[PDB]
């Protein structure tokens, strides 16, 4: 029987700053247990500020960000050439999802940007356009590995004060994003040693007022 | 997941869990099963969430139609019934949705509607629906009178969450509060069952059994 | 089945064994299972006998209408259509058809369209149950350029081995020559053959 | 749903219908009512499958209530009832047959009779003394067998309908909440509010 | 698993790496699945763990018996036959899939052995999900008459294959080499070109950042005197 | 239907300087339902610590078989089993049921009474034996706790330390696993002293 | 056949003694001399090998045997009893110990062992 | 929904300093018979691409077609169809890979692995892969069925990652190539000696080569292996 | 069988049992006690497959019974659920397990403490405050979770029992025709008969 | 696989291929297939690899501890001892066995054990997958009596056809030649075999 589903691996993050956002994944292209590509870039700049990722089946994920990107495009058409707002955007990739309800795009969507207020926006989806705005986001093979991270070093759960014990909870301080990219690397590395479908490379695309930057960190290739 | 929602003096209590999960895996805590589908219309997700969200947005925007037609509000009547019509178009095809239809209108009063992927509607004063609707229903039960307060009603539906996410593994994170009066929902706060747990445990003497 | 086109010197000639069988009952043991599609245009069946009388009818009838419109169809034209046909309805065919002809211009030629649907012209084709035990055997002892008593023995001695083998196969063996000179029925029976 | 009962007396037809609606592992509701008017002297009570039931009700009454608008005349039971047959005929062949049973029970005007018509989810109609469906009719039609008359007064025909529900609250290994009671008669359609 | 054995001039070599995983997650990044039978008689196993680790052992148990009965230092050719009719018995439900090598006074020797009970004899193998990889460099540049060098950095560039390209495998090369009329020599983490870089940041906690209910001091000693 | 997934639970064991660490949760269910919270999973022969995650009933049966034959060993050899030796003695039990094995995910965790080496193990519900220098994790939240464990985890931690690091690891894994939590214990082992805490964790 | 034996051989006479075990001490008295000595830092086992033969090859008939890597044994007595009793205790080391514990037996317990299998040819059928 | 009838075994490739190589062996196999031995799997689309497929022969003779009918439509009202308005690798691989997903989300695919190797109208190397589900992914290296777990391990050898593309030259590449193609005939049981090789160079161009064969084998070892285990005969 | 609950208070152990027996579609009995006595102060309820049950509870009891005999002394409830769960736990790897569910609600004498202990048919032990099986602790368990104190009364815990079962007869879909309840203390076993 | 036996005027021999297929991966390209039971007994395995082996294992101890009482067994012997362990083992065995001795009062015989575990008699025999390439060929090519070097070649080219459209066969040929002169082993490589 033809199956017309597969799983192309790979592990995506998605954070939210309190003035930028970053979305993060592995460029690793797997089928089974063979490479694909060590290099084969996941997360895309689609315009008007966002950043987007399609993690799972990637043929799905690639259709996906291809019919996004001609939305983008579109909405600019037909409105003026309006900018498109992260949360019109996730509206609309809402859309895109539900109208494959019953015939599904295999993936964990998550897209990143600025609000319209400026502040860091993430968006997480799954496969059939259920859809919430997140301050944290990890997506793929890895995301239980890295979750239970985030949570502790993000949100600093579990984390109490010093001397009080149990009594005052570590204060929820903004961070920067040189400090969220320690985090994003760090559990990069860490679930490259223990999820073998994460590896090669880490590509990071950085979303700012001024725009969107990318970075690449080389990871362990076994 | 546990919702649940009644109808009292007052108008009728909302409240929902925060957990979503996909097998054991946690997925997310900080889940909304409050669709807000207008200033006056409450509805709750449980089962399908996209199908939940997606559809409970939809009946807004008929809704939205519906009053701009009419020149007049939509009764919960109408507005639960364009929903289960809908669904019951789909039966079969596998939506998977369990939600009540919320709302006080002034020739029908407080009134709830569950609507169901089978196509079923029923009016009612109290439901409570997903896998920790069964504590849900016992402390609901066992306390609920119509000449609830305000006050007295909202802490009734926060505690009846807090039961069911307390036993049910697959319900907790936090506790959305919901209070809908005729002059349309008011929002009573997002409460973490973790702090809400030892805080119920130390001022109401229960849960004995757990060592705090 | 056993079943097999050669093409040789002044042309092409078709061969066939003459059973159908109803899983063990062999519901027709003197079959034809080499047909006309054209003048010198012909084919040899495998597989599905309703699929491949189908085919083959829906054959005669395109290139009729193609000779009445653009005169004689080439044997590769004729081996395009019976593709067109397996090809796109591969899902409810069960049909393995080679095609044969003689051209003036080509001389002769032959092409295989096995069950998926694709095309292959070769010097000479096998196919059917039986084809399997003589694989060996045609590939050591066919030759190009044989003569029309050479490639008549040829055919003759292969679907000899074939029907030895396979309980699928049997009966006479049918043969059909296209020349320039024109179209030749052979037959060949149980006694002749079998003593090869 | 779950029971469903039809009794034709002497004057009037009764039908009594479970008030229980029970979606798997909990009771929703003890209070329903499983029954809708389709004209002033025609009443029908469903079970099946969730949603089907209403669904298919609805469709009947606002059928009927077209009718009876159109030519200003009220159908007698038996031409609603053949109606509805023909309905449920049409759909046990359809993509989704509509997996509902139902009792109609009427009083005809013009015959000064009441009728009792049994009709299942197939298009299989029987005019009944007394009717039901699914295990309904197994723990019931024996005491109903026993005591029914044709001359039964309405307060006789509840009697019995009483000692029907007892058996089967005794029996029944499902709780079903009591039943829901209403008289077909020549003034019309009521509920009996103690039962 | 990669795993491979490569026949020398005057001796045998076998390797493995070291990744040992359940399903996609490595629950060792340095596991040893290189086994000893007997002292010069050494297997790598791939498949099903326990049932390799626990049939080597079983053998070698057996076999050191034997080696003592018969006064004779044991042969690869009983470690080969005992493995086969053991896992024949069990009809592939024992899924252990060995490279056994070793070297005894008949001389060098090299089998696979496969589950359901078939053996087989090579002068380079391989076996586990990255034995394709590891046989496209042993296909590439084995050659007769190696050097006991050259059969290491053989051996060692196929499990390489093995670590880089399949997911299976990975971290470290270890490697046995058995030579005629020597000790073999285990050498544990041969190589080792997957060393985890530096992290960002240092995540210990502050003392007393986790909340406690109850402390206690647990009785590990025995019923104590007086 | 999944064995190892029917009662839920977690454990999880760290080594540091001169000490080990071992730690789990407290919750017994029946799938989606919470049945007990006083459930430990932690059991201790002599100075020996084992924890067991799985289906609660093998659970229970181990333990009693292990004090079984950890007793009789101790009444033979005139002394108290060590990990090492109790490690291949784990995983000699688990094998022999090898067509009909126990649904478990044991954890060995000690200190070596002559050596002082600190000393962790983890197995296969078959017998397997995962001996890993750092950390050994098993449960319904494996995966979580690698997560945790991987990033958190740094070699040579003091007691006091070490202690902060597998409470972090096991509260924030089992609050991303709905059959884990409903309260923690924590084991801090040093070569003549144990200190064993119980943690405050959120009930749901 | 069957071993129909199966009552025990040796048992105890009036004055309670077991004959047979106090027979079989009287055909060790008759064997040939080994020793034992303990060290602080080891231990030394020895004997005599008594050729029946000088055509024999005293080399291929070994008085002391190895049971474990760390464990030896020498005796004094019936030379085929011993040679049969080394494979038992062999064996029982890694059946009852080694495969259990995966490592080799204490001296005491495979001494225990050993002890075990002569005391049960001293009772049973 | 289908199943492969004639299918066609692995396609390897590889970029180098100056351009690409792709090759296949010319079998069409039928299950375990390999019935014939006379199939040309890679085909050339004007003189700066070459597809090279895999899988269903049938479906691979209509993709052939396809291609056939592009270079037609693409001259139609075309003056500059032989310069600037030619087709690109990168075209017409987007051009397959739309058609491959489209096809698959009918759930009616075409039963193959593609990939198109190529030099873009800029000098630059294109070589991307395509499938029957619409996977795509690019890659110094790319191969199809056992290439990926046989052929790729040895190739990377070559060109590790993208800064190694400038230091391969085409005598290495093509070596590589041809070394992989031996190891393929060795241990795929669904391969055959006889294979094509193409050479897409931006300086010289389509380089076709037909009726290559596996060659300098090693089989003399096999005299000296004797049994499975304890015969010595 | 359907429903069993227990709860451990101050000074006894109270366990109450359904008295339904349903084979499918009729309820044959509404009087049986699903329970046994195993000594003067050891009760075990039971509840799943049918004769597997009443088998299970009886071969426990006459060992038991047997031990009591032998020794001239009556087990802790604590020996007697260690034997129990380790004859289901024994049955789980059988030819054919045994498919019940018991509590064995117990007054140690020796400690002067009631005791309550939950034991599934895989050999599942937990002791408790409360407990139940099947369905029946997702009904009620809220209940008790809010409203159970150690310190309870006998008076008080039957109180809160009452409670839980008005809760269980309101959203069970199942009637279970009512429970029996018995109370475990230092006096040893009795039944409350009324309820 | 593709394997034979062939008898001769001066004995028999065994022929064999060398391929050892995983599904389409050649597990083993130079596999020995020709296994020795008795000094000049021996068998060709096709099947499963297992099984085939744990059966000659078997077979070459019972003629080991036949050898040692009775002295050398008799071709037929050997045959029936292969035959009772396939025949009364058919539920768990999937085994084709060719068995080939030479004695000097029998001379050369060939004996073939199909997978249900019957025992049949031939001349010359072929098995395995290959096989049913090659029927027409080795019926038509065959002859009785013929020499070493005739048998050799007709060995050879046998299992050259078998091997070029078998795919689960190929690698080398081997050989084992029996006489009154003693047991030659013979080897032939793709290069020499693909070219006839
Ligand atoms: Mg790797
Ligand atoms: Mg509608
Ligand atoms: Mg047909
Ligand atoms: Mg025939
Ligand atoms: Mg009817
Ligand atoms: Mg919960």
């Amino acid at each position: 029987q033809f199956n017309p589903y597969g799983d192309n691996g790979g592990t995506i993050l998605g954070i939210a700053g309190e003035d930028f956002a970053v979305l993060a994944g592995d460029t690793r292209n797997i089928t089974d247990y063979s490479i694909n590509s060590r290099y084969e870039p996941k997360v895309f700049d689609c315009g008007d500020n966002i950043v987007m990722s399609a993690n799972g089946f990637a043929a799905d994920g690639d259709a996906l960000v291809k019919r996004f990107k001609n939305s983008v495009k579109w909405y600019h058409f037909d409105h003026n050439d309006k900018k498109l707002s992260i949360n019109s955007a996730a509206r609309n990739i809402q859309h895109l999802l539900y109208g494959k309800r019953f015939f599904p795009y295999y993936v964990h969507t998550i897209i990143a940007g600025l609000d319209e207020d400026g502040k860091g926006a993430v968006y997480s989806f799954d496969p059939v356009g259920s859809y919430e705005r997140e301050q944290c986001r990890a997506g793929g093979a890895a995301a239980s590995l890295i979750m239970p991270f985030l949570d502790n070093q993000v949100n600093f759960k579990n984390q109490y004060e010093p001397g009080t014990n149990g009594k005052v909870k570590k204060p929820l301080k903004y961070l920067s994003v040189e400090e969220v990219i320690k985090l994003v690397r760090d559990s990069f590395t860490s679930a490259t040693e223990r999820h073998i479908q994460v590896g090669d490379g880490l590509e990071i695309l950085i979303v700012t007022k001024d725009g969107v930057r990318k970075e690449f960190y080389e990871l362990k290739r076994d | 997941t546990t919702t649940l929602a009644f109808r009292f003096q007052g108008g009728i209590i909302v409240a929902v869990d925060s957990r979503a999960t996909a097998g054991n895996w946690v997925a997310s805590q900080t889940v909304k099963k409050v669709i807000e589908i207008n200033p006056f219309l409450l509805g709750t997700a449980a089962g399908g969430a996209a199908d939940c969200q997606f559809w409970e947005t939809w009946l807004g925007s008929q809704c939205r139609l519906h009053e701009l037609r009419e020149k007049e509000r939509i009764s919960v009547a109408a507005a639960s019934k364009i929903l289960s019509n809908l669904v019951y178009q789909y039966k079969g095809a596998g939506l998977s949705m369990g939600t009540m239809i919320c709302g006080y209108t002034r020739k029908e009063g407080p009134t709830i509607y569950y609507v169901d992927s089978d196509g079923t509607r029923l009016k009612g004063d109290i439901f409570c629906v997903g896998s920790g609707q069964t504590f849900a229903y016992g402390v609901l039960d066992s306390n609920y009178k119509w000449d609830l307060s305000v006050e007295d009603a909202l802490y009734l539906g926060k505690r009846s969450i807090l039961a069911a996410a307390h036993r049910d593994a697959y319900s907790g994170g936090s506790v959305n509060l919901y209070h809908v009066t005729e002059d349309g929902w008011i929002y009573h706060g997002n409460h973490d069952v973790g702090e809400l747990f030892w805080k119920v445990k130390e001022e109401e003497g229960s849960f004995n059994n757990v060592i705090g | 089945t056993s079943i097999m086109a050669v093409t040789f010197k002044d042309g092409v000639i078709l061969g066939a064994d003459s059973r159908t069988t109803t899983g063990a009952y062999i519901a027709n043991r003197v079959t034809d299972k080499l047909t006309r599609v054209h003048d010198k245009i012909w084919c040899c069946r495998s597989g599905s006998a309703a699929d491949t009388q189908a085919i083959a009818d829906i054959v005669q009838y395109h290139l009729e209408l193609y000779t009445s419109q653009y005169g004689t169809p080439s044997t590769e034209t004729a081996a395009s259509v019976f593709k067109e046909l397996c090809y796109e309805n591969k899902d409810n065919l069960t049909a393995g058809i080679i095609v044969a002809g003689y051209d003036d211009k080509n001389k002769g030629e032959v092409y295989t369209i096995p069950l998926g649907g694709s095309v292959h012209k070769l010097p000479y084709a096998i196919a059917g149950s039986g084809s399997t035990f003589i694989y060996g055997y045609c590939d050591k002892n066919f030759r190009e350029n044989m003569s029309k008593e050479e490639t008549v023995d040829f055919i003759k001695h292969s679907l000899s081995q074939a029907i030895k083998w396979d309980g699928s196969s049997g009966g006479v063996i049918r043969m059909v020559v296209l020349t320039a000179a024109g179209v030749e029925r052979l037959i060949f029976y149980p006694d002749e053959y079998e003593q090869l | 749903m779950d029971i469903i009962l039809g009794i034709r007396v002497q004057d009037s037809v009764i039908l009594a219908s479970s008030k229980a609606v029970t979606r798997g592992i909990s009771v929703l509701k003890d209070s329903d009512d499983k029954t809708r008017q389709l004209s002033p002297h025609t009443l029908m009570s469903f079970a099946g499958e969730a949603g089907d039931t209403v669904q298919f009700a609805e469709y009947i009454q606002a059928n009927i209530q077209l009718y009876s608008i159109r030519e200003d005349y009220e159908l007698s039971p038996q031409a609603v009832s053949s109606f509805v047959r023909q309905e449920l005929a049409k759909s046990i062949r359809s993509r989704r047959p509509y997996q509902v049973n139902v009792l109609i029970g009427g009083y005809d005007k013009k015959k000064n009779k009441p009728e009792l018509y049994q009709i299942d989810y197939l298009g299989t109609k029987v005019e009944l003394p007394y009717g039901a469906h699914g295990y309904s009719g197994f723990y019931t039609f024996s005491l109903l067998d026993h005591h029914y008359r044709p001359d039964m007064t309405t307060e006789e025909g509840l009697d019995l309908l009483k000692l029907c529900v007892q058996e089967l609250e005794k029996r029944m290994p499902m709780d079903f909440k009591g039943v829901i009671v209403k008289i077909v008669d020549k003034d019309g359609i009521r509920q009996v509010d103690d039962f | 698993t990669t795993i491979v054995g490569v026949k020398f001039n005057n001796g045998v070599v076998i390797a493995a790496d070291t990744r040992s995983t359940q399903g996609p997650i490595v629950a060792d990044k340095n596991c040893a699945k290189l086994h000893r039978i007997s002292p010069k008689i050494w297997c790598a196993g791939a498949g099903t763990a326990a049932d390799t680790e626990a049939v080597t052992q079983l053998i070698g148990s057996n076999i050191e018996l034997h080696s003592l009965y018969t006064s004779r230092e044991p042969r690869v050719v009983s470690a080969l036959q005992m493995l086969k009719q053991h896992l024949f018995k069990y009809q592939g439900h024992i899924g252990a899939y060995l490279i056994v090598a070793g070297v005894d006074p008949t001389g060098s020797h090299l089998f696979s052995i496969h589950a359901h009970g078939s053996t087989d004899v090579g002068y380079y193998l391989s076996l586990g999900s990255g034995s394709l990889a590891a046989m496209a460099v042993l296909e590439s540049h084995w050659k007769q008459d190696l050097t006991k060098e050259e059969a290491i950095k053989l051996a060692s560039d196929a499990i390489q294959a093995g670590i880089w390209n399949d997911l299976g495998s990975g971290s470290n090369v270890d490697v046995c080499v058995m030579e005629i009329g020597k000790d073999a020599e285990y050498l544990r983490n041969y190589l080792t070109p997957n060393v985890r870089e530096e992290k960002q940041k240092s995540y210990k906690f502050p003392r007393g950042t986790t909340a406690v209910l109850k402390e206690s001091i647990v009785n590990i000693c025995d019923i104590q005197e007086e | 239907s999944d064995p190892s997934s029917i009662n839920g639970g977690i454990v999880v064991a760290m080594t540091g300087k001169d000490c080990v660490a071992i730690a789990c949760d407290l919750r017994l269910g029946s799938q989606s339902l919470g049945v007990s919270n006083k459930f430990e999973k932690i059991f201790h022969y002599g100075h020996v610590f084992l924890g067991i995650t799985g289906l609660a009933t093998d659970v229970t049966t181990l333990n009693e078989m292990f004090r079984y034959k950890t007793n009789l060993y101790k009444l033979k050899e005139e002394r108290a089993i060590e990990p090492e030796t109790f490690t291949q003695l784990v995983s000699s039990s688990l094998y022999e049921r090898r067509f009909g094995p126990y649904f478990v995910g044991p954890v060995v965790a000690g200190i070596n009474s002559k050596s002082g080496k600190p000393f962790i193990a983890g197995f296969d519900l078959i017998g397997c034996i995962d001996e890993a220098k750092d950390f050994i994790v098993s449960g319904t939240a494996s995966d979580q706790l690698f997560g945790m464990c991987e990033s958190l985890y740094e070699p040579n931690l003091e007691p006091e330390d070490l202690f902060e690091t597998i409470s972090q690891a096991l509260l924030n894994a089992a609050d991303r696993d709905a059959l884990s939590g409903w309260g923690a214990v924590v084991y801090i082992i040093k070569k003549d002293e144990v200190v064993k805490r119980y943690l405050k964790m959120r009930q749901d | 056949m069957t071993d129909r034996y199966s009552f025990s051989l040796t048992t105890f006479s009036p004055s309670g003694k077991l004959g047979q075990i106090d027979y079989a001490l009287t055909a060790v008295k008759q064997g040939v001399t080994s020793l034992g000595i303990k060290a602080t830092n080891g231990v030394v086992i020895a004997t005599e090998k008594k050729s029946s033969s000088p055509l024999a090859m005293s080399e291929t008939l070994s008085k002391v045997s190895l049971l474990t890597p760390d464990i030896g044994a020498v005796y004094s007595g019936m030379g085929p009893d011993y040679r049969v009793l080394v494979d038992k205790s062999r064996k029982v080391a890694h059946t009852s110990y080694k495969r259990i514990y995966g490592e080799y037996p204490p001296t005491k317990l495979l001494v225990s062992e050993v002890a075990k299998i002569m005391q049960e040819a001293t009772q049973s059928g | 929904t289908q199943q492969p009838i004639v299918t066609g075994t692995s396609v390897i490739s590889m970029k180098y300093d100056n351009g690409v190589i792709i090759a296949a062996d010319n079998l069409g196999s039928y299950g375990s018979l390999l019935r014939f031995n006379g199939v040309e799997r890679l085909i050339p689309v004007g003189d700066n691409t070459v597809v090279g497929i895999s899988g269903d022969i049938s479906d691979m003779q209509h993709i052939e077609r396809l291609l056939k009918d592009l270079v037609t439509e693409n001259a139609y009202d075309n003056p500059l169809a032989d310069a600037e308005e030619a087709l690109e690798p990168s075209y017409i691989f987007e051009y397959l890979a739309t058609v491959m997903y489209q096809r698959r989300s009918k759930m009616n695919p075409l039963w193959n692995a593609i990939i198109v190797a190529g030099v873009q109208s800029n000098g630059d190397q294109f070589l991307r892969y395509v499938n029957l589900l619409g996977v795509t992914y690019s890659s110094p290296t790319l191969a199809t069925g056992f290439g990926a777990h046989m052929a790729n391990p040895l190739l990377r050898k070559v060109v590790d990652r993208e800064s190694d593309i400038p230091k391969t030259t085409v005598q290495v590449a093509e070596e590589a190539i041809v070394n992989a193609m031996r190891v393929l005939y060795y241990r795929d049981a669904r391969s055959s000696r006889n294979f094509s090789l193409a050479i897409i160079d931006k300086n010289t161009g389509l380089t076709f080569k037909k009726n290559l064969q596996v060659e300098n084998m090693k089989w003399d070892f096999a005299k000296d292996i004797k049994g499975y285990g304890t015969q010595k005969i």
